[PDB]
DNA sequence: TCAGGATGTATATATCTGACACGTGCCTGGAGACTAGGGAGTAATCCCCTTGGCGGTTAAAACGCGGGGGACAGCGCGTACGTGCGTTTAAGCGGTGCTAGAGCTGTCTACGACCAATTGAGCGGCCTCGGCACCGGGATTCTCGA
DNA sequence: TCGAGAATCCCGGTGCCGAGGCCGCTCAATTGGTCGTAGACAGCTCTAGCACCGCTTAAACGCACGTACGCGCTGTCCCCCGCGTTTTAACCGCCAAGGGGATTACTCCCTAGTCTCCAGGCACGTGTCAGATATATACATCCGAT
């Protein structure tokens, strides 16, 4: 008998064992199935590879490696469904996506 | 662990910066009667989420008011603030 | 000199683009112990606490003025005067 | 209180004695105990006319249930005059007892003006109103006219009279006249609700037919005839164990003709006869077309379908009848008027053929339905034929209704056939000068068919009547047919 | 002394999406917040769906109808199909 | 000459009587027409408790008269007594929803 | 021929104008332009959708095929709008 | 060895081995204490008498004996604090409280 | 067929802080939902409250800093009075 | 319509610094093996929702019209923010103690969990009688004119 | 500048149906008694917060212009209000079926515990290159006129 990880069995990067202990102990429900934290741990993989991918493209677009917090406030706001998730949070060092309003600039 | 009562207290957020701030914001044209009206709003604000933190604080019987204590006022509060852990 | 309103545009391109902390340490910090001293006497902080509270009543203000502007606009002027900040923390759900 | 409770359990006992197989075994049974060891055949010109024998007959029942203190039936056929023997009952009771009042008839509101013209037309000297009009009008009828007690005989409508509850309790009723009763059929009906927060003395009842579904339908009339008799729902299915549907020995049906015979007056069309000539009726046993075929897999079996399966019943009774109504069968747009709409209904291939033999002989058919949509076929498959017609249907008019008859009944009238529904038109029309009348499907009532075949087979008809059903073979209308074929010869057997 | 802070793993999709681009550490304090609210989110949401159908344990369907319910519109259908196929490829082999 | 009132009488009158009473306001036959299309939508052949549908009905009217409420607070900013669509989408884009 | 329907005014359009008129009155204003009503149709169309769309979700969750008030309840709750008088 | 309610020994009305039973049954945390139950049995009383009052007074206003929804209508939203707590909950048959603007009035 | 509710405990606080007014249907049901709402917010909020802090049980401590953190200003004087008063006449016997 | 400064953008040498990798200890994830409960899944009972039609009643809705008060461009004018420039001044960085208290371990009990008897409060079912809804009618009162 | 006239509130009367009472039962509270084990308290350590002080220089402030935007005022249409008259759709009743959602109730399999080894990842030291200042090259854009 060879340990082998359920990280691995359902092919993800997120941890199963951490998440499972973590949904038991934090006393949600009295019961938890088998199939529950490999749902977790694939919708987190999801929405992390999602977001983090929007904002490697920015960060490219500044022409940047490093990735920046401002960077993840414009992947944030700059998309449109992925901000009505996180449409009431702040972001910290985010600032301001630029827009100024249509009839106050002179033309 | 000393006293050094200084006067001036609130409005030491000069109109420069409550300027800036408004800049920020994409407004052009401030008026003069701003400035009191913006402090008087912003002391509200911070009134609110300081009491919660205080309180988180004093529950778990300690002094210094933590990072993850304002966290949690501003989680409850309504607007959560992603960085400082938890 | 520049005609009114160049200057005010050009710090608008310039501040928006910018992420630094806006308004200044200390007298932020002689605030939050000013107004902190009422509830409980002679506390501690830490230094993060001090920046996370900045940190979110600056942007908590400065999306208060982006909705003034709006609703400054509204009334077909370009100047922000009491009455509308006070009617966006009314039509918010605030006062 | 039971001065006439006497003179009814002693008139129920002055019958044959199958009357104490339950009242011995039931108050009710306190009053027994205290009681348990002890004409007019010259038509009476007291009406402005004659009067029939049989109507005679019938009058002289009435009078036999008024000395004894009970109450009845009259379940005759129409056209046979179940008015004016109402009639000349009333005036048994002014030119004979003469007991000026009260009166109240309740009728449905077509009727309710042919009432007023039938009282003066044979007994002109009585005071009656007919109560219509709105909140407004309705108060002078009530207050100056109604409250000034200057009257004999009130003629409300089955819906008037759920309004107006309560300036009626002031006024105890010698009388209750109950006219078209099927509305009565239910025991806990909004109407039944208001009647027994009456007072009366007598309670008169006057139907078309008995019961069309179940047992359970008839002692409800009868239980707002006379409650002291029964009061029980338990104690009168129970003891008959419903229409005897286990054995079919036909010697508990013996008892029917124990008891109902005290409180019914039913007569044959032998009597006169009506329209002078029986009739006959065949069934048209047709198939299914091979794209409704697809429409009864469609539905059961779940296979272009994308249907709701919402009504069983009601979804495959479109199915049977014709394809196009699910509104997915048709071909897309542009709509043609075209001869594969009659390709995919079966029933439309038998009525192509139908109607050409008929043309030539001029046999002008009657056709109902029981959906109005499908109408909406046969409304442009005859012009698609160029055939004249009229529709009377619901939601068209009330004077729209006058006209398109009168079209039809009259002489040398070029339309070929004529459109209505089953329910709708039984309001005392003539049009008796169609000869042939089809239906397309079945229904859940066979007297509602039935009522609809005597559209044109009464009085005034002078050719012969056939009545053609179309059924769909081996689909939902077959268990249906049966079911309908089950309850004709319920009625038919225990009163025959 | 010990602290769990999720950093490896979105370091791992990281270096899976972006084979050359890295992240500061603020950026990764900040991620780190970010699955921790939108876990507690979720788990939050999927008691509460057990609990008003008086059933005691929580499983997929809970966490499926929930992920379904609280993150908006097109974002749930691709959620849901990498939750089936994990859970499928966990039950498979 | 008849008698008339001025321009605005009748709908002071109007706002004291619908002001002072507590009915339910939108009718109920359209409304419930209304659900059952709206969901129609997003899975077939559902079936509706009518305690669900007054529910839905109540809780609509009254998000609808507090947005009517704060588009009217709008207008008297403009300086004006009218109501128009650009406050009735500036008091809900200042409310977080566009 | 007119054997079909799709001659009908269809369904929002049962929300008329004197409902909102009257639902604007009791909101509290006095003058009520001509382009409020169309817009106030699509602003109760998205409310409704939103609304509906939780409740069916809640209830295809627990096998039913039939919405509760209590499903409802649910849905205005976790959305921000709690009722009180059916729960 | 005969029973007393410690609903009683308490002194209220709400019952404590209701409150208790419900707090632990519904999955709050994994041990419950025995003060608990009493301290929320107590602030239950007090909001509900609180509220009911004000119900009281706005229902002898309108020379009535039995309360409306219409009354704690009025008795929530013309109240400050309790308006306060009660701000993003809507009742049912409660309709608006009367308000006219000012300068929409005629003079 | 066995349904629970808070309406006989309104009834009676109803009784004694008015003698004579009665309550309809309706409000007991509208005001059943209510001690439901506060109940549950309270309670939640003192699970999280205790989870803060690596501690197991829930105490009177919790529902204390719960109520002074949960409803406003001058309302949760009163009630921390309530509750207090009633604890102490608990412990007493 | 074209020259004139003060702005924003490649642009290349040139440091600090903090992210990325490498290498070590130890904490929990898991394999597994037995048990027990919870929830699935058939199987009766009954009662509220659904379809496609009839009938009648009756307030709402739809439409139309005259007209009047509001929205709305122009227009003048008068303060009042914007811009810039000297002149203070206090924030910011950078050291340097100094100690309050955050945090961690060690015992060791008070106290919830859990269990089985037991038995009184609360929940369905019944009746029943005033509180409220409604209807003329009457007095008052608010809005429209001289 | 006070009369006409319609709307609203305040008087009686009926009547009806839901809110308050009582009755029976039954099943959750309540008592009494073990029993493990969270948290309470005491004690030690070391770390991050607090108070200083000095030096530099961005930044605030107070002054002067000066033009541009807010605001009152003026006609001028013109769109929404108020009332009168058709017209239609809600709103009840009714038919006639049937069907999905709640209660026992009974028997598998899923998950939680429990002991047991190993490896994952977290902290802690080294030891390098992407970002930033900086800083002098050339670079694109509003501003009196014409
Ligand atoms: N002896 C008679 N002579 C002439 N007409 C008669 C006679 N008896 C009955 N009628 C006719 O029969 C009609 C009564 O119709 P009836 O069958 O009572 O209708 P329904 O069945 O709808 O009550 C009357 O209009 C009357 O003219």
């Amino acid at each position: 008998a060879k340990a082998k990880t359920r990280s691995s069995r359902a092919g993800l990067q997120f941890p199963v064992g951490r998440v499972h202990r973590l949904l038991r102990k934090g006393n949600y429900a009295e019961r938890v199935g088998a199939g529950a934290p490999v749902y977790l741990a694939a919708v987190l993989e999801y929405l992390t590879a999602e977001i983090l991918e929007l904002a490697g493209n920015a960060a490219r677009d500044n022409k940047k490696t490093r990735i920046i917090p401002r960077h993840l406030q414009l992947a944030v706001r700059n998309d449109e469904e992925l901000n009505k998730l996180l449409g009431r949070v702040t972001i910290a060092q985010g600032g301001v996506l630029p827009n100024i309003q249509s009839v106050l600039l002179p033309k | 662990r000393h006293r050094k009562v200084l006067r001036d207290n609130i409005q030491g957020i000069t109109k420069p910066a409550i300027r800036r701030l408004a800049r920020r914001g994409g407004v052009k044209r401030i008026s003069g009667l701003i400035y009191e009206e913006t402090r008087g709003v912003l002391k509200v604000f911070l009134e609110n989420v300081i009491r919660d933190a205080v309180t988180y604080t004093e529950h778990a019987k300690r002094k210094t008011v933590t990072a993850m204590d304002v966290v949690y006022a501003l989680k409850r509060q309504g607007r959560t603030l992603y960085g400082f852990g938890g | 000199r520049y005609r009114p309103g160049t200057v005010a545009l050009r710090e608008i391109r310039r501040y928006q683009k910018s992420t630094e902390l806006l308004i200044r340490k200390l007298p932020f910090q002689r605030l939050v112990r000013e107004i902190a001293q009422d509830f409980k006497t002679d506390l501690r902080f830490q230094s993060s606490a001090v920046m996370a509270l900045q940190e979110a009543s600056e942007a908590y203000l400065v999306a208060l003025f982006e909705d003034t502007n709006l609703c400054a606009i509204h009334a077909k002027r370009v100047t922000i005067m009491p009455k509308d900040i006070q009617l966006a923390r009314r039509i918010r759900g605030e006062r | 209180d039971l001065e006439g409770t006497t003179k009814r359990f002693e008139h129920l006992l002055s019958l044959s004695g199958l009357f104490k197989h339950f009242i011995e075994s039931k108050k009710f049974r306190q009053v027994l105990d205290v009681l348990e060891e002890n004409q007019f055949r010259e038509s009476p010109a007291y009406v402005n006319g004659q009067l029939r024998p049989y109507q005679i007959q019938g009058v002289n029942w009435l009078v036999s249930l008024h000395k004894n203190k009970i109450a009845g039936i009259l379940a005759d056929e129409m056209g046979l005059g179940k008015t004016l023997q109402t009639i000349s009952f009333l005036g048994y009771l002014r030119y004979i007892e003469k007991i000026p009042g009260p009166f109240l008839v309740i009728a449905p509101k077509s009727t309710l003006n042919n009432w007023l013209r039938e009282i003066n037309r044979w007994t002109p000297d009585v005071n009656a109103f007919i109560l219509q009009g709105d909140k407004e009008e309705r108060a002078e009828l009530i207050q100056k006219k109604l409250l000034g007690c200057d009257f004999d005989v009130v003629i409300a409508s089955y819906e008037i009279i759920i309004r107006e509850k309560s300036p009626l309790k002031k006024i105890n009723w010698e009388y209750i006249i109950i006219d078209e009763a099927h509305r009565i059929k239910n025991e806990e009906s909004m109407l039944s609700q208001v009647l027994r927060e009456f007072t009366s003395r007598n309670r008169l009842l006057i139907t078309g037919t008995p019961l069309q579904n179940n047992l359970h339908e008839l002692w409800a009339l009868l239980n707002f005839l006379l409650p002291d008799i029964f009061s029980d729902a338990q104690d009168f299915d129970d003891w008959f164990s419903s229409e005897s549907t286990e054995e079919d020995q036909d010697k508990i049906v013996k008892q029917l003709h124990t008891v109902l015979q005290p409180f019914l007056l039913r007569r044959i069309k032998s009597d006169v006869e009506t329209s002078l000539l029986p009739k006959k009726e065949l069934n048209l046993y047709v198939g299914m077309s091979s794209m409704q075929k697809k429409w009864y897999k469609k539905i059961l079996e779940k296979d272009e379908s994308k249907t709701r399966l919402l009504n069983i019943m009601m979804q495959l009774r479109k199915c049977c009848n014709h394809p196009y109504l699910f509104k997915g069968a048709e071909p897309g747009p542009p709509y043609t008027t075209d001869e594969h709409l009659v390709y995919n209904a079966a029933k439309l291939q038998v009525l192509d053929k139908l109607l050409k033999k008929l043309k030539e002989e001029g046999s002008r058919v009657l056709i109902f339905s029981q959906m109005s949509r499908l109408l909406d076929i046969l409304e442009d498959y005859c012009y698609f034929r160029n055939y004249e017609y009229c529709r009377i249907d619901g939601s068209t008019a009330h004077e729209d209704r006058i006209q398109a008859i009168d079209d039809y009944n009259a002489p040398d009238s070029k339309k070929f056939v004529f459109l209505l529904t089953t329910r709708a038109g039984g309001l005392g029309i003539n049009l008796t000068s169609a000869d042939v009348v089809v239906l397309y499907d079945s229904d859940w009532n066979p007297q509602a068919d039935l009522q609809a075949m005597d559209r044109a087979h009464r009085i005034g008809q002078k050719k012969q009547v056939k009545v053609f059903r179309l059924v769909t073979d081996n689909s939902v209308e077959e268990k249906i047919l049966e079911r309908a074929t089950q309850k004709l010869r319920l009625d038919q057997l225990v009163i025959q | 002394t010990r602290k769990e802070s999720y950093a490896i793993y979105v370091y791992k999709v990281l270096k899976q999406v972006h084979p050359d681009t890295g992240i500061s550490s603020k950026a990764m304090s900040i991620m780190n917040s970010f699955v921790n609210d939108v876990f507690e989110r979720i788990a939050g949401e999927a008691s509460r769906l057990a609990h008003y159908n008086k059933r005691s344990t929580i499983t997929s369907r809970e966490i499926q109808t929930a992920v379904r319910l609280l993150l908006p519109g097109e974002l749930a259908k691709h959620a849901v199909s990498e939750g089936t196929k994990a859970v499928t490829k966990y039950t498979s082999a």
